[PDB]
């Protein structure tokens, strides 16, 4: 097997934890959701290739900009996330964390991901949402933000369902596989 | 770590390493906040025995198998001593305070309530600078040991036969002499998540919320003068490139 490294940014509310968590796990815990993650050595084999795809996170580096770039070396592909419920977490994608990604990873394909998917038809997360004339993101929102951005493609999943979930880590290691 | 150690924290929460009957007596908001503090220390525990395997492991090892020249293996592994000192000590003194907690009668049942303190007294004083001090020369020193371990990897066979061979075994898996760097910079910024966390589910008692309050503050100091302490050494550096930063 090869090895690659995948490292997740993105704001505290985008729910990176959480999606690596129940990737590394294949389960959104029952019993407790831990407060951090670790890291982690996926075996994944994606179209017949065989890989160990090491994964890490940034959560708690967010406001320490000279610790934060220290997850960055040698990694092979971004996964940049936002929240769902969140259009501010959106925002802040192309003049935040985009500079700062190109700049540490030079040409590393980059994936948006949208997190929490199924918060886009709950009715309380619509109600608080619109208090601020705010609505969910929109599919087409994030493909564009995804498109404008220079991502490598844009996906969707949900940490609670696992729905999506697989398939954005098989996709990032096809993407890290990438000359 | 330690057979005793792994086993009281090889389950997933407080609430599942506990004995059913102990869990059954306790309140909610109780249990909430005993699995936070009981993953605070897990947490504590892993990342002791990823200085374990940097000093005893790799360091070692390379010192007793290897012929590498002077001052390699301390650019590989800088400061891996005081920090295995600054966690082992701060192990300790969590492990105490469990074990203090303990029934009678019980290796497993207990009620953490007092952890303010302890955070207090570790993020404060010649304690805290000690911290600040070895983190502001390790993460200084981070991408310096990376390069040196690549470089090494891949022109001296014996130090890839020997990386090889130490890293085999299934339980390393994701412990290699590079992910050892990172999961130890990675640990300060874990902090103020835990410790917030643990708070959110401490109001019962006003002095315990007080105190978890000032730890966190005291945390938050730590870590932003740890990042303004910073500057990545490079092997072979000019004094322009430095001075022109
Ligand atoms: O064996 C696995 C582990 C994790 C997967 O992701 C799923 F949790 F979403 C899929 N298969």
């Amino acid at each position: 097997a090869i090895r690659k490294k995948l490292v997740i940014v993105g704001d505290g509310a985008c729910g990176k934890t959480c999606l690596l968590i129940v990737f590394s796990k294949d389960q959104f815990p029952e019993v407790y959701v831990p407060t951090v993650f670790e890291n982690y050595v996926a075996d994944i084999e994606v179209d017949g290739k065989q890989v160990e795809l090491a994964l890490w996170d940034t959560a708690g580096q967010e406001d320490y900009d000279r610790l934060r770039p220290l997850s960055y070396p040698d990694t092979d592909v971004i996964l940049m996330c936002f929240s769902i419920d969140s259009p501010d977490s959106l925002e802040n994608i192309p003049e935040k964390w985009t500079p700062e990604v190109k700049h540490f990873c030079p040409n590393v394909p980059i994936i948006l991901v949208g997190n929490k998917k199924d918060l886009r038809n709950d009715e309380h997360t619509r109600r608080e949402l619109a208090k601020m004339k705010q609505e969910p993101v929109k599919p087409e929102e994030g493909r564009d933000m995804a498109n404008r951005i220079g991502a490598f493609g844009y996906m969707e999943c949900s940490a609670k369902t696992k729905d999506g979930v697989r398939e954005v880590f098989e996709m990032a290691t096809r993407a890290a596989l990438q000359a | 770590s330690m057979e005793m150690d792994e086993k009281d924290f090889a389950a997933d929460s407080w609430s599942l390493a506990v004995d059913s009957s102990f869990l059954q007596q306790h309140k909610k908001e109780v249990m909430k906040q005993q699995d936070v503090i009981y993953e605070l220390i897990q947490t504590e525990l892993h990342h002791v025995r990823t200085l374990k395997i940097m000093t005893r492991l790799f360091r070692t090892g390379m010192l007793e198998e290897l012929h590498l020249e002077p001052g390699v293996v301390q650019g590989l592994f800088p400061c891996v001593d005081e920090l295995s000192d600054i966690h082992t000590r701060f192990l300790s003194q969590l492990l105490e305070r469990r074990r203090q907690a303990l029934c009678p009668g019980s290796t497993r049942n207990f009620v953490i309530h007092r952890l303010g303190d302890l955070l207090i007294s570790q993020f404060s004083g010649p304690s805290a600078e000690q911290m600040c001090k070895t983190y502001s020369e390790f993460c200084s020193r981070h991408s310096k040991a990376l390069k040196l371990y690549k470089e090494l990897y891949a022109r001296d066979k014996r130090f890839q036969q020997f990386i090889r061979k130490v890293t085999r075994p299934a339980v390393l898996k994701r412990h290699g002499v590079q992910e050892c760097i990172l999961l130890v910079t990675q640990r300060i910024t874990k902090y103020p998540l835990l410790i917030s966390r643990i708070l959110q589910h401490s109001h019962g008692i006003e002095e315990e919320r007080q105190d978890l309050t000032t730890a966190l503050g005291l945390v938050k100091e730590l870590l932003s003068n740890v990042d303004e302490g910073i500057y990545q050494l490079e092997k072979g550096a000019r004094l322009q490139e430095i001075y022109n930063r």
